[PDB]
């Protein structure tokens, strides 16, 4: 439809409320390629669209934003996405990214390494994960909720996403993760989007908008990500690439979101009501501080 | 007294017909931009593209230390504009150019304090 014009397309809200049973995804389009513009990477044409779908949504945007980004890496040793990350965010936007294998970044700050082994100080804004393991796309295995970075970015999320804050993962049809999808019901509102030009494709982004450290609906992950999938089995999504020519809106607006401390305790109904709106974040204004950790091995016989 | 000159590695690889460095990473943008140099946000005009600075530096991309004495580095973390023209091998454009001091644009692609 008028779909075809729009970056993406949002998982109904239709869907999420059905209770189905996992089955295998079959895309129609499948194999189909969108026609890209003259010279642009996917992993470009992916992010704009994902990023022009988040402006869509309300974020927080702070004042010394801090936006942390997982799997940055790609086989060309360079990080795309990291590039269409900071064209979108406010100039000044704290930006630290981070991948298993080296590459070369305009990221303020990158660390090498398994994502397990990342720790940060501070908390973070936005999460965005493209995070993937090729070797989940097994047609001939059970379809079961993995764990690996899956496990590791649940408490992240957790331990040092701040409130109000919001997130983007990268899944796939196998690509997936149960708690995951649960904690999508600790934000005010979540859906997964999928890219018009990367239609053909089970990959979604989970995206989760302002959180709220707690539970607002409870989720079942196993359930949804079957919701998910006969979405994607049963709605064509028409390849395209529309939307890419028009950027004129798209940078992020800096809406200088207020940033407060504030402990346990005192977190009341009317912040909760801010933290959903996408008007107030809730962490230390501290610096940022993060480091990978080093497994030291002396091959010496 | 020694250190690698990989500038000129790179020159004479290409003069001799070597395929340019490639994953230079091009942006979206509207095309409507100041048209300087190198920019906190892609800036491209009608004749040019903007690209990740990291991916279009010869020292980033190669891995090597920057000559900058304190490593900084002119491109990573902003956004490069390249003549169309010139676009198949912008890290061979920024090595062999320069930024004008005074205006930001190109000596040769769009600088005219000469006038
Ligand atoms: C953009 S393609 C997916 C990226 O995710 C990265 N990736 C996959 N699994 C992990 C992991 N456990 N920790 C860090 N990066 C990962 C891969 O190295 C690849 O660059
Ligand atoms: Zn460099
Ligand atoms: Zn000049």
């Amino acid at each position: 439809s008028s779909q075809a014009w729009q970056p993406g397309v949002a998982m109904p809200n239709l869907y999420k409320m059905q209770r189905m049973l996992l089955e295998k995804c079959d895309l129609q389009n499948y194999g189909d390629s969108a026609t890209l513009p003259k010279g642009i990477m996917m992993n470009v044409a992916k992010y704009t669209q994902l990023c022009q779908y988040l402006n869509t949504l309300t974020l927080a945007v702070p004042y010394n934003m801090r936006v942390i980004h997982f799997g940055a890496g790609s086989d060309k040793g360079v990080a795309p996405g990291t590039a269409v990350l900071r064209q979108w965010l406010p100039t000044g936007t704290l930006l630290v990214d981070s991948d298993l294998n080296d590459f070369v970044s305009d990221a303020d700050s990158t660390l090498i390494g398994d994502c397990a082994t990342v720790h940060t100080a501070n908390k973070w804004d936005l999460i965005i994960s493209d995070m993937y393991d090729p070797k989940t796309k097994n047609v001939t295995k059970e379809n079961d909720s993995k764990e690996g970075f899956f496990t590791y970015i649940c408490g992240f999320i957790q331990q040092k996403l701040a409130l109000g804050g919001s997130v983007a993962i990268k899944i796939t049809e196998h690509s997936w993760n149960a708690d995951l999808y649960k904690l999508m019901g600790h934000f005010a509102w979540w859906t997964a989007f999928v890219t018009n030009v990367n239609a053909s494709s089970s990959e979604a982004f989970l995206i989760g908008c302002n959180y709220l450290g707690k539970p607002r609906e409870q989720i079942d992950g196993y359930v949804m990500h079957a919701n998910y999938i006969f979405w994607r089995n049963t709605n064509p999504i028409q390849l395209s690439s529309y939307s890419l020519f028009d950027m004129s809106k798209f940078p992020l607006k800096l809406r200088g979101t207020a940033v407060m401390s504030l402990k346990e305790g005192q977190i009341n109904d009317m912040i909760l009501s801010l933290l959903s709106k996408g008007r107030l974040i809730i962490r230390e204004n501290n610096r940022v501080v993060i480091s990978s950790d080093v497994l030291v091995n002396n091959e010496n016989c | 007294a020694f250190a690698v000159d990989a500038a000129k590695a790179y020159k004479d690889y290409l003069a001799s017909g070597g395929q340019p460095i490639t994953n230079c990473v091009k942006m979206l943008c509207t095309h409507t931009g100041t048209g300087q140099a190198i920019t906190v946000t892609p800036e491209a005009n009608m004749d040019q593209e903007s690209f990740g600075g990291a991916s279009c530096c010869l020292y980033c991309r190669c891995h090597i230390d920057h000559p900058n004495p304190k490593g900084f580095c002119d491109l990573k973390g902003k956004y490069v504009q390249i003549p169309t023209t010139c676009a198949n091998d912008p890290v061979g454009f920024t090595l062999k150019n320069t930024v004008c001091t005074v205006c930001g644009m190109w000596k040769g692609y769009g600088c005219s304090c000469d006038q």
